[PDB]
DNA sequence: AACGGCGCCCGAACAGGGACTG
DNA sequence: CAGTCCCTGTTCGGGCGCCG
């Protein structure tokens, strides 16, 4: 009884044609059980090879959850419908969400399964379930309703979501509610007891209309930043000063007031690296002035909503991971550091996966965008393992880099 | 008025703005003429082919080739122009079934659908785009032109449509027989069950009659009831499997196309024969671009080919997959960037073997390549068994721990244990984390002229040691590596080295043990001989310490 | 002389960053 | 500041194996 909102691709772009990648046994058995129930409910329908489109599919388990969750990699389809969920029916981003003391994330993507999908657009949501040892050919489906993980789903459902959240927002004018992909970000300054009570009231408000029982909690008021800091030693060697001048010279690309004149004068000659060099009066002055500039904020650094976010991550060792978010080089909007995450001291890929999820979550809360990641890892290493550790219902864009640490800039 | 088959049709369109095929026939031999007129007549009576007239302004040439191990001929339609104008299909064939992924079944039957493509109907509105003429005489009778009501052999949409149509017909039977495994690859059907031999034939006949309801025939000439079964090019025995006998050519003179077929068979043989190498054979397939050019076999390529033939002498076999037992994968280093592995569940009962010999990167080490081999085995194991095997690797836990904790890139190996079988993989040198007290400090630098390709490389040290070496036909990057090589040559067992070259430092910090560059291989040899090496980097052209001094010498 | 599938080893074309020269 | 170079990386299409 609902008219299908017409959906069109961006002009001059065809649908996605991405090959399905191999899935483990437990993931194939999970998707077969899930898709059988979705077909019986009419959410998806089987298709044939005359549909040349395809999008990868796999399954995940959220944190502290033993239930399998179907996850479609609509990253290609999403950027082929960008003029829809950003120009036509965009979702405004509240600047106060990052200021709330607590923010709960609610998986509301199940609600999208009640709105029909435009018939002329269903062919683009095609996916293929693989089989172990290629016992059977791929089992292809397409979506009949708004699919989870597609950016067009929250945009079309937004009019329905507004009406559902209308009584709750009136009841609580202080609560900030933001919607991104399949998730609902609910932030309040209420105490932990009061917050979770208000979250449960929102859950019951949605029930009177399979992962609604979960609530991942955030605290953006506690989110820290990792500035560039200079070492403080009692004695300085030639090697210490060479590293310091190297760090300051690179930091000058960000802070143009940094000077290295007096510090470089300490190395006049051809000295042994372990020779102790006493800091002169001017050297102490220049180093003290540089420590103050690194505390001052960078000039002309602000968020441009028209530009993409970019995230770089550095493996610092011993479970330490630093990251920077920016839109223009050396104009970082945020710098941080993670330590002692899951997989620390045993699994780089799990740690890097966790870091990508944390950074993306922070970017959704602060700006409402996900960044494109520059991952310090080989493509084959990441693509072999990352789905084993993914616990989010969205997927960011990423590319692969290899930058040897010539100077430890973000972590001494 | 042709009957409609029970198989649901597949709606096939064309790319917009384009029409059907209009290609003239190809003059063929009279032997092919007397082998196609009988086909178009039999398919006309059976309804598989209808005759058209002048209202079909299309044409497409066809040819015929003998079937493999059969008196019957095979007809193929050259739809290369139709495929360029036909819509794209998504292939539902995602891979190739492997016998090592099969589980033990008490009873096994291998079927083969007769006239596969000729039993699935074509789209109604698409049959008009398949026009072709058949001259009864090579230059006398104009020949009546026919069309296709089924899937033609040669059309790019025929495989995908048949594989999807076959699945829809088997789905009700598989739902009625859950405990029966049916491996479905193209028209061949592998059917296995733990039922008794008598009860197994009962369900087989039920399946043969189920397919018959949709017009799919399973003749007796390609019905296999007795092991060994010929399936996907393998010999399936009740408790083991092996590849069909592989014959390597033995020509007195070897060209280029002969080696391409030789390395191919060896790649196919490496899935069950342990220890196959194709490094030196494929090394001959470089530079020369003439498939009909004779290439002499090198002494290394001859010894490699000899050791592969002796491996193929003794008969080998794989076993089947038992899900109640764990998956084990063990790797050995074959030398020269070559790795071989075995996947098994019980000791000395290999499910399959394989090799990894890809050389990626100009500079690398054994640990990187072992990590790549693990990733290849992992992905291969998820395709075949849907799970990652436990690894047995010839690398110490301490060696691996030192590498991955200190490497700047994320790297990881799944659950694994150390197996002490030389040659063990190790790191051949370790760069110091701090400058060395008492070791001479070398400030190195190199510069080259872009035009004349002339350059200098040298160093200055804290003790007054100094060298400048003029170089010809070089680059800035080469002179920076040469400067480090000079400092390693002229220093004691412990040395500190300060360079401004991000290029050189990036190579050496990754601890390579092999390189396509002779200069880097010489630098590695020096690094192995040292007891302590500390590399430090400073920005160039900043008046920093001895770097400012050696910069003057070389520029 | 046809189509589709997967695997390997090869080279040409292309991309991207330090670094030098106008 | 651009436009090159040197060098190293990925992508892709074809060679071969093999299946149908
Ligand atoms: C071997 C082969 C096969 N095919 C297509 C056609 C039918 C299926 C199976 O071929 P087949 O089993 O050998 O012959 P088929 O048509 O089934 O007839 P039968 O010999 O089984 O009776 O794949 C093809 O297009 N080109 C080929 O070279
Ligand atoms: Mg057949
Ligand atoms: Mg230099």
């Amino acid at each position: 009884p609902i008219e299908t909102v017409p959906v069109k691709l961006k002009p001059g772009m065809d649908g996605p044609k991405v090959k399905q990648w191999p899935l483990t046994e437990e993931k194939i058995k999970a998707l077969v059980e899930i898709c059988t129930e979705m077909e019986k409910e009419g959410k998806i329908s089987k298709i044939g090879p005359e549909n040349p489109y395809n999008t990868p599919v796999f399954a995940i388990k959220k944190k502290d959850s033993t239930k399998w969750r179907k996850l479609v990699d609509f990253r290609e389809l999403n950027k082929r419908t960008q003029d829809f969920w950003e120009v036509q029916l965009g979702i405004p981003h509240p600047a106060g969400l990052k200021k709330k003391k607590s923010v709960t994330v609610l998986d509301v993507g199940d609600a999208y399964f009640s709105v029909p999908l435009d018939e002329d657009f269903r062919k683009y949501t095609a996916f293929t379930i693989p089989s172990i040892n290629n016992e059977t050919p791929g089992i292809r489906y397409q979506y009949n309703v708004l699919p989870q993980g597609w950016k067009g789903s929250p945009a079309i459902f937004q009019s329905s979501m507004t009406k559902i959240l209308e009584p709750f927002k009136k009841q609580n004018p202080d609560i900030v509610i933001y919607q991104y992909m399949d998730d609902l970000y609910v932030g309040s300054d209420l105490e932990i007891g009061q917050h979770r009570t208000k979250i449960e009231e929102l859950r019951q408000h949605l029930l009177r209309w399979p992962f609604l029982w979960m609530g991942y909690e955030l605290h953006p008021d506690k989110w820290t930043v990792q500035p560039i800091v200079l070492p403080e030693k009692d004695s300085w060697t030639v090697n210490d000063i060479q590293k310091l001048v190297g760090k300051l010279n690179w930091a000058s690309q960000i802070y143009p007031g940094i000077k290295v004149r007096q510090l470089s004068k300490l190395l006049r000659g051809t000295k042994a690296l372990t020779e102790v060099i006493p800091l002169t009066e001017e050297a102490e002055l220049e180093l003290a002035e540089n420590r103050e500039i690194l505390k001052e904020p960078v000039h002309g650094v602000y968020y441009d909503p028209s530009k993409d976010l970019i995230a770089e991550i550095q493996k610092q060792g011993q479970g330490q991971w630093t990251y920077q978010i920016y839109q223009e080089p050396f104009k970082n909007l945020k710098t941080g550091k993670y330590a002692r995450m899951r997989g620390a001291h045993t699994n780089d890929v799990k740690q890097l996966t966790e870091a990508v999820q944390k950074i993306t979550t922070e970017s959704i809360v602060i700006w409402g965008k996900t960044p494109k990641f520059k991952l310090p890892i080989q493509k084959e290493t990441w693509e072999t393992w990352w789905t084993e550790y993914w616990q989010a219902t969205w997927i960011p864009e990423w590319e692969f880099v290899n930058t040897p640490p010539l100077v430890k800039l973000w972590y001494q | 008025m042709v009957p409609i088959s029970p198989i649901e049709t597949v709606p096939v369109k064309l790319k917009p703005g384009m029409d059907g095929p209009k290609v003239k026939q190809w003059p063929l031999t009279e032997e092919k003429i007397k082998a196609l007129v009988e086909i178009c007549t039999e398919m006309e009576k059976e309804g598989k082919i209808s005759k058209i007239g002048p209202e079909n302004p299309y044409n497409t040439p066809v040819f015929a080739c003998k079937k493999k191990d059969s008196t019957k001929w095979r007809k193929l339609v050259d739809f290369r122009e139709l495929n360029k104008r036909t819509q794209d299909f998504w292939e539902v064939q995602l891979g190739i079934p492997h016998p090592a992924g099969l589980k033990k079944k008490k009873s096994v039957t291998v079927l083969d659908v007769g006239d596969a493509y000729f039993s699935v109907p074509l789209d109604e509105d698409f049959r008009k785009y398949t026009a072709f003429t058949i001259p009864s005489i090579n230059n006398e009778t104009p020949g009546i032109r026919y069309q296709y009501n089924v899937l033609p052999q040669g059309w790019k949409g025929s495989p995908a449509i048949f594989q999807s149509s076959m699945t829809k017909i088997l789905e009700p039977f598989k739902k009625q027989n859950p405990d029966i495994v049916i491996y479905q690859y193209m028209d061949d059907l592998y059917v296995g069950s733990d039922l008794e031999i008598g009860q197994h034939r009962t369900k087989i006949e039920e399946l043969r009659q189920h397919l018959l309801r949709w017009g799919l025939t399973t003749p007796d000439k390609k019905h296999q009831k007795e092991p060994p079964f010929l399936w996907m090019g393998y010999e399936l025995h009740p408790d083991k499997w092996t590849v069909q006998p592989i014959v390597l050519p033995e020509k007195d003179s070897w060209t280029v196309n002969d080696i391409q077929k030789l390395v191919g068979k060896l790649n196919w043989a490496s899935q069950i024969y342990p220890g196959i190498k194709v490094r030196q054979l494929s090394k001959l397939l470089r530079g020369t671009k003439a498939l009909t050019e004779v290439i002499p076999l090198t002494e290394e390529a001859e010894l490699e080919l000899a050791e592969n033939r002796e491996i193929l002498k003794e008969p080998v076999h794989g076993v089947y997959y038992d899900p109640s037992k764990d998956l084990i994968a063990e790797i050995q280093k074959q030398g020269q960037g070559q790795w071989t592995y075995q996947i098994y569940q019980e000791p000395f009962k290999n499910l399959k073997t394989g090799k990894y010999a890809r050389m990626r990167g100009a500079h690398t080490n054994d640990v990187k390549q072992l990590t790549e081999a693990v990733q290849k085995i992992t992905t291969e194991s998820i395709v075949i068994w849907g799970k990652t095997p436990k690894f047995k690797l010839p690398i110490q836990k301490e060696t691996w721990e030192t590498w991955w904790t200190e490497y700047w890139q994320a790297t990881w190996i799944p659950e694994w244990e150390f197996v002490n079988t030389p040659p063990l993989v190790k790191l051949w040198y370790q760069l110091e984390k701090e400058p060395i007290v008492g070791a001479e400090t070398f400030y190195v630098d190199g510069a080259a002229n872009r035009e004349t390709k002339l350059g200098k490389a040298g160093y200055v040290t804290n003790k007054g040691r100094q060298k400048v070496v003029p170089l010809t036909n070089t680059t800035n990057q080469k002179t920076e590596l040469q400067a480090i090589y000079l400092a390693l040559q002229d220093s004691g067992l412990e040395v500190n080295i300060v360079t401004d070259s991000q290029y050189a430092l990036g190579i050496i910090q990754a601890q390579p043990d092999k390189s396509e560059s002779e200069l880097v291989n010489q630098i590695i040899e020096q690094l192995i001989k040292k007891e302590k090496v500390y590399l430090a980097w400073v920005p160039a052209h900043k008046g920093i310490g001895g770097n400012e001094q050696v910069d003057k010498l070389v520029s």
